[PDB]
RNA sequence: GUGGCGAGCGAAACCGGAUGAGGCCAAACCGCGGGGUUGUGGGAUCUCUCUUACGAGUCAGAAACCGUUGAUGUAGGCGAAGGACAUGCGAAAGGUCCGGCGUAGAGGGUAAGACCCCCGUAGCUGAAACAUUGACGGCUCGUUUGAGAGACACCCAAGUAGCACGGGGCCCGAGAAAUCCCGUGUGAAUCUGGCGGGACCACCCGCUAAGCCUAAAUAUUCCCUGGUGACCGAUAGCGGAUAGUACCGUGAGGGAAUGGUGAAAAGUACCGCGGGAGCGGAGUGAAAUAGUACCUGAAACCGUGUGCCUACAAGCCGUGGGAGCGUUCGUGACUGCGUGCCUUUUGAAGAAUGAGCCUGCGAGUUUGCGGUGCGUUGCGAGGUUAACCCGUGUGGGGAAGCCGUAGCGAAAGCGAGUC
């Protein structure tokens, strides 16, 4: 699971394309992970019962993380890259940075 | 143009014959397929070495007159004609060279036999010789040497 | 006849001629038909299997004696659901024993068939030095932009292999094993100098 | 060849291949140890002549362990390259345009057909720990007089070989029956010894029984890792989409049936009738006759509405002619003809058998260098491989064999002849 909790991800196929977010909560097991904003679901709870307004998982492929590259912001695919210490770090590679 | 290609194939005309789905519909092999009603081949094969009870052909005629020599040996024979045929100029005439000739099996006894005529010399050198081949052989100014 | 050798580059590097017993003998459809389904057939693995009313478990039991039912022998006969199967499939090989002479002489009249239409070509080499799939992509697209190639080259030859296999469209071979399926599937032959020279000997 | 010479059974010599390997004891003689190991016979014992460090190992020729190090295994890591516009409906992997990687266009997923979205693949890379297995060092073991000539007849596996009887197995079913094995009696010899070469005898040829050890080619898959399928796809495939469970039997034992909402539960808030169930609005959804009884939803079977006919008529229920009515088509007043299906029978509507109905399942298959005939193809006085070997595949090699090439005769044998 290249999506860590806690990055800024583009959703590219789904319902919501465009659409930045955080990762709220990933499943690393079922691979899909929780991006505030995309997939909000009207839930019909009842008893405060009524509809309740949350978003549900979507899938890790339809997901890619979001580097920033002159100025505006670019969707990139992610590699890994040992420093000196055999320490596996993110790294982008639209940019050649370090994510 | 528009060279041979492997949806191009199709056998020779009468080469392959579509099967004989018996039991299949009755207007084709039916019910029966084809083997009548309710009889031993009805369901069963009939063996080939039965006459019904009647004394079978194989076992009322006698036995077949005599023995049978454990080591009889047979040789290949070369005709006359067919040797004057393989050695239109004559010369020597071995038994390894009438093996590469296509005249007799390998590793055998050849044997000259005496049908046909011969115009030409040839030494022959072989297991044997019928008296008529000898003859012929010698007439036309060959000679036989027999090695048995 | 004879065609001309193309440099990886795509240029001419000299001429070579056709073999006419290998590549002007006669082309007999029945006699490639026969070769060919030969072929397809013994690629069957033929690895298919059913349990007959012995190997069904169970069902040794006649299930019961004026009963007024119908007389059964077993709960697991070919008419009973779950019973076992009647002539059904088991394993086998489908290989042909066919002459060595038919299958010479159908490899024959299918490269002879392609050397008719001016189909066969020959190269020095399939990339110079260095291994890469976009010079022999380039090369490839010089001599023929149809469908299907196929690719005789020694297997000693690494480059060439390794450069060509990931070709969507090309179907790479030794001089020794090329045979009559591959030739008639393939558009275009392309030899290598040393495997043309390889096969013809 | 064998066989109530019936049904049947059925070698060997030798040929081509896969693998390839040889060691040690008993005996005599000397004090459990030495000794010696043979088919050209060898060994012992005595006389004479000459002469007087090295190798093998974890094995069948003995047997362990200690360490150093190499490889493989049991977790893993990295691993290239895609955007725009519109449509779609709800979702782009599909449409159009331009691109890129490729030692990677295997495969699987992702909201519909993805080499470049993800997991991976090509290609490299990795082990503290322990296992398997090499090499080396330590270590262990074996040998350290030998050869020739002559003597001598001392030893060379005993209740055994052979023989008699009764049996078993070999192509051989006890036969003239050899070889091999068993029980009962009788019962040797030691190299001038003995055994076999299909009763038996002689000669000739080979070989040393009554002791042992021995890897490789060979058979198998409960189990583990990785893959494949002109194999199945929920009455199929294992009995089991886990079940030897439920249930049956006292017991050994027998032994089932049940897979599918949607991309995501967003699995219907709220309102109303009702005890509840359930339903009608409403809402989510692309779709709610997709509502957890859920993808598609056939037939038998059961209903509602509707066009036509039907209460003076005798009907294998249809078919020809035909008026009328009606949302060519639907119905069919009246009239002519007309005794079901299968099986089995000389002959069945038959009051002869089988079928309540629908749906699904259920009977001519497979093997073989078998036998035979036909068609076709390749080669053609020749044709052709089997086992096996090399290779990723279907490709190449392999002549051992088999069929054709001369027949007749019981056979010797002769041979276009032969009896």
């Amino acid at each position: 699971m290249k999506i860590k909790k806690g990055d800024l991800v583009q959703v590219i196929t789904g319902k919501d394309k465009g659409k930045q977010g955080k990762v709220i909560a990933a499943f690393p097991r079922e691979d899909r992970v929780l991006v505030e904003g995309v997939n909000r679901v009207k839930k019909h709870t009842k008893a405060a019962g009524g509809i309740v307004t949350v978003e549900a998982p979507i899938h890790v492929s339809n997901v890619q993380l979001v580097v920033e590259k002159d100025g505006n912001k670019v969707v990139t695919r992610v590699g890994y890259r040992f420093d000196e210490n055999g320490n596996k770090i993110r790294v982008a590679k639209r940019t050649g940075e370090d994510i | 143009n528009n060279p041979l290609k492997i949806h191009n194939l199709r056998p020779a005309p009468g080469a392959k014959t579509a099967k004989t789905r018996v039991g299949r519909g009755e207007a084709s092999k039916g019910k029966t397929a084809g083997r009548g009603t309710k009889g031993t081949k009805a369901r069963y094969q009939v063996p080939e070495r039965f006459e019904g009870g009647q004394m079978p052909l194989h076992m009322r005629l006698p036995k077949l007159k005599g023995f049978k020599n454990p080591f009889k040996t047979e040789y290949q024979v070369v005709n006359l004609d067919k040797l004057a045929s393989l050695y239109p100029e004559g010369g020597e005439v071995t038994v390894a060279d009438l093996v590469a000739k296509g005249a007799v099996r390998k590793n055998q006894l050849v044997k000259v036999l005496g049908q046909g005529e011969v115009s030409v010399a040839l030494q022959v050198t072989v297991d044997a010789v019928s008296g008529s081949a000898k003859e012929k052989i010698t007439a036309a100014g060959g000679s036989v040497t027999e090695l048995v | 006849s004879t065609i001309d050798i193309l440099s990886p580059a795509g240029d001419k590097a000299g001429t070579v001629e056709l073999p006419s017993e290998i590549f002007d003998a006669k082309t007999s459809v029945p006699l490639i038909h026969q070769v060919v389904v030969a072929q397809l057939a013994a690629a069957r693995q033929g690895t298919h299997k059913t349990k007959t009313r012995g190997e069904v478990r169970g069902g040794g039991k006649k299930p019961y004696r004026g009963t007024g039912r119908a007389r059964q022998g077993s709960t697991r006969a070919p008419q009973f659901a779950g019973g076992g199967v009647v002539h059904g499939p088991v394993p086998r090989d489908y290989s042909q024993r066919t002459p060595k002479k038919m299958k010479a002489a159908a490899l024959r009249g299918a490269l002879s068939d392609r050397a008719r239409h001016s189909r066969i070509h020959v190269v020095t080499g399939v990339v110079e030095g260095e291994i890469s799939t976009k010079a022999a992509k380039t090369l490839f697209g010089k001599i023929s932009e149809r469908k299907n190639l196929l690719l005789v080259v020694e297997r000693s030859d690494e480059a060439a292999w390794l450069s060509a296999r990931n070709l969507p469209q090309v179907h790479i071979l030794e001089p020794g094993q090329l045979n009559t399926y591959d030739v008639l599937v393939s558009d275009d032959v392309v030899f290598t100098k040393a495997a043309f020279e390889s096969f013809v000997s």
